[PDB]
RNA sequence: AGCUUUGCGCAGUGGCAGUAUCGUAGCCAAUGAGGUCUAUCCGAGGCGCGAUUUGCUAAUUGAAAACUUCCCAAUA
RNA sequence: AAGGUAAGUAU
RNA sequence: UUGGAAUACAGAGAAGAUUAGCAUGGCCCCUGCGCAAGGAUGA
């Protein structure tokens, strides 16, 4: 091998991992100050989501795939390789842009309020990407507009006569000193204000001063690993700005608010309106929770640092979904085994001919009032020496093709397929349609009814045509008044057919059985009379439950039987 | 044999089925399956498992 | 052996730089008899064949053309000014003077990458561009 | 960094000026530039160590070119070894400078090995007459005392024949399986490995056919890794030849272990890692009866050394004879023929006849066996 | 609150912010695409198999 | 071609020899010596 | 545009329309004056003449000593360039622009044959000698 | 008169179309390309080089994804 | 000392 | 619908991007059109 092998003393997986290095990671992380202590200087607090666990960090981004595919040049290769460095250096911005670290002349960006010590090209370029298009002015305008709207909404109890804003200079958003006041509020006659303090305080003596005006200032600041003390910063900034000749405030009484973007921490300091202090605290919390520009900045940070939001858990359960199936706008289910089903011959001496039957997946959609018959050629469905995994891979392409042909609105909003193993390739196929979603189906539709039914069994042979076919819904569903219970009536007969096809036909009423219409593959149902026939079909499952399971036939509850009919149990 | 001039990349004027066939034939479909995402929590492997 | 084109007259270099179209004009100021400048000229000669399509190298002598010595502060050997598109580009490579490369490149491939990055930046229209390899350190260790 | 560049520029400029003095630039202008081309050609003709003859050029011009190239080669070798000494001493060097020094050292070593092989061919094998015969007699007497059945040709039926192929496929895959990407040659090797894994019987039949029929191999490339104190060789062989040699080495190792063909005292043993080997060595030293009281009336000597002439000081006739005495003659002949192949480089190719390709998959077995030969010779039959 | 009064997504809110800030909105083609998307969403909220079933009824 | 013609190359080599007297001229005066 | 004359009457710096690359102050320069410069240069030369002769003599001696150890580059082929002009005119004109001792291996072959014969003869004593087929 | 064999170009469907293919102003040519099976021999080009049309339309990111008037005081 | 000039656009 | 207001500008890509589908072309099976042409049968 042209590369040096440090582990030439012994081979891995041959002499075993002699050195146990597991406690070292825990000892190092806890001795550094714990997980929270380490993350305190890593811009983690800059993301509102509490992704302490379950967060995904993208080691390789889409640009990496593009560079790998495009066969980039030397300079392009170096630029692509210099991506992770920029990534974690932005991720380590607080502890790497301190004041004690990298002493020298302070410098701020072109149009923002981030001070950087020492020119760091990676941090500089990352910051100007994150704060592109006057993002600081945009977030300042967003916060001032939110404050104005909140004050106007509750102007009754606050005795607010006028709530306006001055002709703020455009550069006064990121300025070091708030020379121009942000929000002015004039009351009717008088306004009692207490001594300046922080929002954590509780005591108040409004007789300290009486003024007819009030000012509110928003301080957009970027906290470092050592200057992230919002309360101390709020106090110092209020003292400096309020007591200064350069700063011009129309009113001597007011409160200055501060937002640490990197810390994402809200604070305020100064006087308060009578009874507005909890109101202002709640308003600041609510705005900082779902501010538009703040949310955009958080999304920009998440993308730039390649920290993907922790993936949500799909409702793999379907017991509630089965009851709410009619509530879903679009839903469909497809049986993976049906597409890969291969009829097998029988011979005493000759080898069994497990030839493929057809490419149809026996797809169904009770909420859509119809079914999908993705009929394909048997040879196309399963080629020579084709493994089950190969058939599943080809079925995924056809599964996405059916969604591609269908309109986005008509396409199933939730693809509830009980085949969890086949769900992931379907979910991977579902990535071609981001609008649509795929949810696990705890309830399993008895697709074996189509194989058991001769009419659909003949359709399975009739599905040998490579072209797609149209599978009409059962006439029993149309006959039933309730479309929500139409599937349940069909599933109850279908589930008994899967357990016992021959017994199901006897259990099913001949009047309901001989009610087949040209508009439906399966016959109709005589409303309540079918339920009596389906009771025997239910009794067939109950007889199976009574004989096999310890619980008697009568002991099998209808609620459990309905779940068993829909296959809710694993 | 002078090296080609690195002109700025020009995207396909119109994505064709034959162009899509080449994209189907050659692309990053298999690489996209392998997710490079890493959990924030520590993995069970050692520090330098490689 | 310093067979690259050389500007006998100062004004000739001016019009040669002016007579450019979709190409980068690397004017290497200095003297051929200098040893470090000889190494730089050898590196430029090696690069010239590979990147002649868009990169043209046109040497000049400070003694022959001293009028441009004070124009861009030409007071060091091996100086290189990527005067492209009739615009003196800002090539930043971790150095104080981000408009002048005044030392022979260690490897030819590095110079080729630098010149193609300069071409890309000039074609994009930006007057400044950074280098993939910072030269604040010589990687001596 | 200009001194070497300064001298190279001085050489080329002086030669060009001398040519322009001799060549009448007042009459002919273009061809002089083309003259420089031959210069470079001559230079690379010296670097590749390939013949360079240009009958079109005048004889005095050829003499001037020869003088230029001899001066350049002397200076180039001098600066190459000087920079190598600077790097190995501890002086700080740059990446490009280190790569250039490594390339120059590779070229110099390739040349040196070329005249070494030529000198071995002209002067003949250095194994003294009847001396290699005496060594072989001692070896065969020791083997007869051991009285072991020699390894035969690969039988049609084997206990775990497919297992050896699986292990060899895994070993070859481990070279670049974890790598993000593989070269075109590496891609072809991976495809060949996958094909061999898919059809074990066809691959085994092909390997046996190559063993019993094929005796001429392709050009194995030779690169050098710089450990900053020396250059260690790495050899890229043909993927089919590589897999056949891997299976051959695995089969030889299994058959030798199954018949105790190698004594335990050989230091590299799979049972104990090197540190365990050292500690067992110390415990065995302490286990001697007169290990430490000997200082009362005797002495103890501990000698550790290395055979400096192992790679490029062997005669393949003795290897042939010993291997035929230790294994089936066809397999031994194939192994020795693989040890006598053509070595390629960036622009230099030669033939190895005295040396042994360390990159051969079975080179470990032959090196261990020959070291056993020296061990038996030095230690003595009774000992 | 937008013109229709529906609760906008934060992306749409920031889009409105920037459009107000620069003093101008999107282009004509972008507006046509946006209104087409809005019409599609409205049509989807208000909700074709009946026609298919009626056609399949005939042999 | 990119490279200068033969006359320009000869002139450049003559200038280099005249300026750098270390390896050219009657005597080696200095690197930048006008007269060797 | 190499090989073209420069039209006089125009300043190359101003006509091209360039901007002063002020890299750093105190790094560039940025008749009575002529007479003063001459006087100051004369004073500097007078000051420097205190040690010029001995230093020049020592430098010349050192250079002469260095030349004997290793001469100039063109010195190693002065004879060659002296004999270079002996080539005919038609010789370099047709320069292509495109780019006794017996078989010493016989002794090695004889030695190898002798060694092989000796080994084959010694193989007789190998009772357990084996072959393949 | 019907019918059939076959190829080019065009028309239609189907099919493959990154071990898929043409381009060549290069090069060996039915006067014999090029063979390692057949060397009184097979008979087609050999193997380099240059690379993998045009048109419709969606969708995504971004503040803006480019088709020839704003705003202000009051009003008609 | 420094290794810390964003470029662009007409005035 | 009047009238006018309309250092500075803008700012890390805007020297308008990214991704994707269908048809055609080319290739080739079948068939058709145009068309060279021979072969035999029947009244």
């Amino acid at each position: 091998v042209l590369k040096q092998n440090p582990f030439w003393w012994t081979h891995q997986r041959h002499d075993g991992k002699l050195w146990n290095l597991n406690n070292y990671r825990t000892d190092m992380i806890q001795a550094l100050g714990g997980v929270e202590g380490i993350l305190e200087h890593t811009l983690f607090k800059g993301t509102y989501f509490p992704t302490w666990e379950g967060l995904f960090w993208e080691k390789a981004s889409g640009f990496e795939e593009s560079m790998k595919w495009k066969k980039l040049t030397n300079a392009q290769r170096s630029g692509l390789n210099q991506i992770p460095n920029r990534r974690f250096t932005l991720w380590w911005s607080p502890t790497i842009n301190r004041a004690n670290v990298y002493v020298g002349f302070q410098v701020q960006l072109d149009l923002t309020g981030i001070f950087m010590h020492g020119k760091i090209p990676t941090l500089k370029i990352s910051l100007i990407q994150i704060f592109r298009a006057h993002l600081w002015q945009k977030i300042h305008e967003s916060i001032v507009m939110d404050l104005c709207q909140v004050f106007d909404q509750e102007l009754d109890a606050l005795e607010i006569e006028t709530v306006q804003k001055e002709t703020i200079h455009p550069r006064k958003s990121y300025k070091m000193n708030s020379s121009c006041a942000d929000i002015l509020l004039f009351a009717s006659y008088k306004w009692n204000v207490s001594r300046p303090s922080l929002l954590a305080d509780s005591k108040d003596v409004m007789d300290s001063t009486t003024t007819q005006k009030y000012w509110i200032d928003i301080q957009l600041r970027w906290g470092d690993y050592d200057s992230h003390d919002i309360e101390r910063y709020a106090r110092a900034k209020f003292l400096d700005y309020t007591t200064d000749n350069m700063s011009i405030y129309p009113s001597p009484t007011g409160v200055l608010i501060a937002i640490d973007l990197a810390y994402n921490l809200h604070s305020a300091y100064g006087n308060w309106f009578p009874g507005s202090k909890p109101l202002i605290q709640q308003a600041m919390a609510k705005i900082m929770k779902a501010n538009p520009a703040l949310y955009v900045l958080r999304e920009r940070i998440r993308k730039g640092l390649q920290l993907y939001s922790s993936e949500p858990t799909e409702p793999y359960l379907s017991s509630q979904n089965y009851g709410e199936l009619f509530s879903n706008q679009i839903i469909w289910f497809v049986d993976d085994t049906n597409v890969y089903r291969v009829t097998i011959h029988k011979t005493f001496e000759g080898n069994l001919t497990t030839k493929p039957i057809n490419g149809a997946i026996f797809i169904f959609n009770p909420r859509t009032g119809q079914l999908f018959l993705k009929i394909i050629h048997t040879s196309v469905w399963a080629g020579q020496k084709r493994l089950g995994q190969l058939a599943k891979w080809k079925t995924a392409e056809e599964v996405a093709a059916l969604i591609r042909s269908l309109p986005v609105e008509e396409q199933p909003k939730q693809i509830i397929v009980t085949r969890k193993g086949m769900l992931d390739p379907l979910e991977v196929h579902l990535l071609d349609f981001p609008n649509i979603v795929i949810k696990g189906s705890e309830l399993q539709l008895p697709f074996q009814a189509c194989l058991k039914v001769e009419k659909f069994g003949d359709l399975i042979l009739k599905a040998t045509e490579p072209q797609m076919v149209l599978f009409n819904l059962y006439d029993d569903w149309l006959k039933t008044i309730s479309s929500y219970t139409a599937f349940s009536r069909l599933i109850l007969i279908l589930r008994a057919l899967h357990v016992n096809n021959d017994r199901a036909k006897v259990i099913l009423k001949p009047d309901k059985t001989t009610i087949t219409e040209p508009h439906h593959i399966w016959p109709t149902l005589t409303d309540e009379e079918w339920i009596k026939v389906e009771v025997q079909l239910k009794d067939l499952i109950l007889a199976d439950y009574g004989k096999k399971n310890n619980v008697n036939v009568a002991s099998l509850t209808q609620s459990e039987i309905r779940d068993i009919i829909l296959g809710m149990e694993i | 044999k002078p090296l080609p001039a690195p002109l700025d990349g020009q995207r396909k004027k119109r994505g064709g089925r034959r162009y899509r066939k080449m994209k189907e034939r050659l692309g990053l479909t298999e690489i996209r399956k392998q997710a490079n995402r890493m959990s924030f929590g520590e993995i069970e492997e050692d520090a330098y498992q490689e | 052996s310093y067979m690259l084109p050389h500007l006998h007259n100062g004004w000739q270099v001016d019009q040669a730089i002016l007579s450019e179209e979709d190409r980068v004009v690397v004017i290497r100021f200095g003297h051929d008899w200098d040893p470090t400048c000889m190494k730089m000229d050898e590196v430029l000669y090696s690069i010239a064949e590979k990147v002649k399509n868009f990169a043209v190298i046109y040497l000049v002598d400070i003694t022959e053309v001293p009028d441009f010595n004070k124009m861009y502060e030409l007071y060091d050997p091996c100086t290189v000014m990527f005067f492209f598109r009739n615009k003196h580009i800002m090539i930043d490579l971790g150095t104080g003077n981000n408009n002048k490369i005044n030392w022979a490149m260690e490897d030819k491939q590095e110079m080729v990458d630098i010149i193609e990055t300069v071409y890309r930046g000039a074609r994009k229209g930006r007057g400044l561009v950074v280098s993939p390899k910072d030269y604040s350190t010589k990687y001596r260790y | 960094q200009r001194v070497e560049s300064h001298f190279d520029l001085e050489l080329r400029a002086a030669v060009m000026h001398d040519i322009l003095d001799m060549m009448p630039e007042g009459i002919k202008q273009n061809k002089a530039r083309t003259i420089l081309q031959h210069l470079s050609e001559a230079w690379r003709c010296w670097k590749a160590n390939i013949p360079w003859k240009v009958p079109g050029l005048p004889t005095p011009i050829e003499n001037m070119i020869l003088r230029y190239v001899k001066a350049k080669a002397d200076w180039w070798t001098n600066t190459a070894h000087y920079n190598r000494e600077r790097i190995r001493r501890g002086a700080t060097v740059d990446k490009t400078v280190c790569k250039k020094n490594l390339g120059r050292l590779t070229r110099l070593y390739l040349k040196a090995e070329q005249e070494r092989q030529h000198n071995y061919l002209k002067d003949g094998p250095y194994i003294t007459a009847e001396e290699a015969v005496a060594v072989y007699t001692t070896t065969v007497h020791w083997l007869e005392s051991r009285r072991f059945s020699p390894i035969p040709f690969p039988p049609l039926s084997y206990k775990h024949d497919t297992k050896l192929l699986i292990l060899a496929l895994e070993r070859l895959k481990e070279a670049y399986s974890v790598k993000s990407r593989l070269n075109q040659s590496q891609r072809e090797e991976l495809g060949l490995i996958e094909q061999a894994y898919d059809n074990p019987h066809e691959a085994l039949s092909r390997i046996k056919r190559h063993l019993l029929t094929q005796r001429a191999f392709k050009e194995v490339g030779i690169e050098f890794m710089d450990l900053y104190s020396h250059l260690v060789p790495v050899y890229d062989v043909e993927p089919l030849e590589k897999i056949t040699d891997a299976y051959l080495d695995q089969y030889l190792w299994y058959e030798a272990d199954k018949r105790r063909l190698f004594p335990p005292w050989i230091k590299p043993a799979d049972t104990e890692p090197p540190p365990l080997l050292v500690y067992k060595w110390c415990q065995g030293i302490n286990n001697l009866q007169d290990v430490w009281e000997t200082s009362e009336g005797e002495c103890n000597v501990m000698l550790e050394s290395r055979f400096e002439k192992m790679y490029e000081k062997i005669d393949l006739t003795l290897l042939n004879r010993l291997l035929r005495l230790i294994v089936d003659h066809n397999i031994a002949d194939y192994m020795t023929a693989k040890n006598n192949v053509v070595i390629n480089y960036k622009d230099m190719n030669h033939t190895n006849s005295y040396g042994i390709i360390r990159g051969l998959q079975f080179a470990s077995f032959i090196v261990q066996y020959y070291g056993l030969v020296m061990d038996l010779l030095v230690l003595g039959l009774h000992r | 609150v937008d013109e229709t009064g529906r609760k906008l997504t934060p992306k749409e809110a920031f889009r409105q912010l920037s459009h107000r800030f620069h003093g101008k909105g999107s282009g004509k083609m972008k507006t046509e695409r946006r209104m087409k998307k809005l019409d599609e969403e409205a049509l989807l909220k208000k909700m074709l198999g009946t026609v298919a079933l009626l056609q399949e009824k005939q042999k | 071609e990119v490279y200068a013609p033969g006359l320009d190359i000869e002139s450049s080599l003559k200038q280099l020899a005249e300026r750098r007297t270390d390896i050219f001229g009657v005597e080696e005066t200095a690197i930048g010596k006008k007269i060797g | 545009f190499l090989g073209m004359p420069a039209p006089l009457g125009y300043v190359p710096g101003l006509g091209r329309g360039a901007t002063g690359f002020t890299t750093r102050s105190d790094i560039g320069p940025a008749k009575d004056d002529e007479e003063a410069d001459a006087i100051y240069a004369a004073l500097d030369k007078r000051m420097d003449e205190r040690r010029k002769e001995r230093r020049e003599q020592r430098e010349k001696e050192e250079i002469e000593k260095y030349r004997m150890e290793r001469p100039k580059i063109q010195q190693q082929f002065s004879d060659l360039k002296r004999k270079l002009a002996e080539v005919t005119e038609e010789e370099w004109l047709s320069i292509p622009e495109v780019g006794g001792e017996l078989d010493m291996r016989k002794i090695g072959q004889a030695r190898n044959t002798l060694m092989d014969m000796r080994l084959s003869q010694v193989s007789d004593s190998v009772s357990g000698q084996t072959v393949v087929d």
